[PDB]
């Protein structure tokens, strides 16, 4: 994941339904400790037995048939940015959300203490604003952090609202350790839908939450 | 089932105002529109699930809200006069065409610079004329409410007790007498001999929706709250 240029972002002022990206990172996100998978519709995801506000059932599609057949039986931790149109988990029941990644393995991944990770935030090629984000997953989701910094700077700078935002462009860069960094953007395409932009966290990204570094772009409208 | 809170509110240029809707028809889609006197039903926002609103045609100065299955909420951040109307909200099964919705009761929104114009009803009735009280053989009571404003008031007529719908003429809509004040109307027919029978009691009940307790008054005048009159009359 190779650096974005200017040209690669997309623009907020051309989304006509943006604010359906603000409810995902502006509310709760679905989190679960130490659970296991109970069903299976295609074969690179998993479905839990949770329950949340507005769900009975949840449907976790992780990056490929391994991955999934991998965590199948393990007692994992959830934490992801559910959507609930188009989310077929059965033929009838429903009453269930549907997530893309945020799994990993329960047993010895938390931490005695919270690991406070910096985010470094750089408003118009200037970094101006820090401010920190917790987790106590030795091996947190790049999904987990990315909620994390979204629904931090959706509260205290706007990132999101129910309707246009202030910026036109913006990304979140992660940084691991002693491997390729990567990025999100954002903001989606002009027409889109909660479950086409979240495949952001289908691959179901790790990353050592005490060796990552986090660095986000924005640039104002 | 669709239900709309509140059925009736009047707010003040650039307050905030939120009409809540909540079904139990377990339907993916829900959808916010407006009435417009002459014109059409016009859609604002709508939703094809949880989590998601989407654009209608007219959603300028409208902000929608979908917490979940059962309700759909219309947030009006900076209510203006522009806004005042009777919205309606409804929700829909399979594409969410027409056939397929079904509709809230409505909810009546009138947007003023002060609430200091919110006044109650004056009610009253009257017997038959003399001259259909002999040989028309049939007795027309009439109910007259007016004065009052905004228009959100409902006329019904009871007899011995029980409600009538058989003979009742109300008018279709409340009729502007003036800037600030409407006037309805409504007309009860029965037999002379029933009319005349000095056993038989009518009723003409009258509901004014006022100012609530959200809704805050200057102290020192009476607060015109919702109001329930009835001007009732014996046979003969």
């Amino acid at each position: 994941q190779q650096d974005p240029d200017p040209s690669q972002l997309h623009r907020s002022s051309l989304v006509k339904n943006l604010q359906n990206i603000y409810f995902l990172y502006e509310g709760d996100p679905v989190t679960h400790e130490n659970v296991k998978s109970v069903d299976q519709l295609l074969s690179h995801d998993l479905i839990y037995n949770v329950s949340g506000p507005n769900y009975d059932k949840l449907k976790t599609e992780l990056k490929n048939q391994e991955m999934a057949t991998l965590f199948k039986d393990k007692n994992v931790d959830i934490y992801g940015v559910e959507y609930y149109h188009l989310c077929y988990l059965s033929e009838n029941a429903e009453r269930s959300a549907c997530i893309y990644g945020g799994v990993t393995n329960h047993e010895g991944n938390h931490l005695e203490i919270p690991k406070k990770i910096v985010v470094k935030v750089s408003i118009d090629g200037i970094q101006s604003l820090s401010f920190d984000i917790e987790t106590n997953k030795k091996m947190v989701t790049a999904q987990e952090l990315d909620y994390k910094v979204r629904k931090y700077l959706t509260d205290n700078k706007q990132l999101y609202t129910n309707g246009p935002s202030k910026y036109e462009t913006g990304y979140i860069k992660f940084i691991p350790k002693n491997k390729e960094s990567f990025w999100f953007d954002f903001f989606p395409e002009p027409e889109f839908t909660q479950s086409k932009y979240l495949m952001i966290y289908k691959d179901n990204e790790t990353l050592d939450s005490n060796t990552s570094q986090i660095e986000v772009y924005l640039t104002t409208k | 089932a669709v239900t709309q809170s509140p059925r009736n509110k009047v707010a003040v240029t650039g307050g905030k105002v939120t009409l809540s809707c909540q079904q139990t028809n377990n339907h993916n889609n829900m959808y916010w529109y407006r009435q417009d006197t002459g014109h059409g039903l016009r859609l604002i926002h709508y939703s094809y699930g949880a989590g998601s609103t989407e654009k209608g045609d007219i959603p300028d100065g409208y902000k929608a809200s979908r917490p979940s299955q059962e309700q759909f909420s219309l947030i009006l951040e900076l209510a203006t006069p522009s806004q005042t109307s009777v919205y309606f909200c409804a929700s829909g099964g399979g594409r969410g065409s027409y056939a397929e919705q079904f509709f809230g009761p409505g909810t009546r929104l009138t947007v003023l610079e002060d609430l200091r114009q919110v006044t109650p009803p004056k009610v009253s009735l009257f017997e038959p004329s003399k001259a259909e009280i002999a040989n028309k053989q049939k007795a027309t009571l009439v109910c007259l409410a007016r004065g009052f404003f905004p228009d959100h008031v409902e006329l019904s007529w009871w007899v011995n007790g029980k409600e009538v719908h058989s003979g009742v003429s109300t008018d279709p809509q409340a009729y502007k007498e003036s800037n600030y004040s409407y006037c309805l109307s409504s007309r009860l027919r029965v037999s002379a001999t029933f009319w005349h029978n000095p056993r038989n009691h009518f009723r003409c009940q009258v509901q004014f929706h006022g100012l609530s307790e959200e809704d805050k008054w200057p102290e020192g005048s009476p607060k015109p709250v919702t109001q329930n009159i009835s001007a009732e009359a014996w046979g003969r």
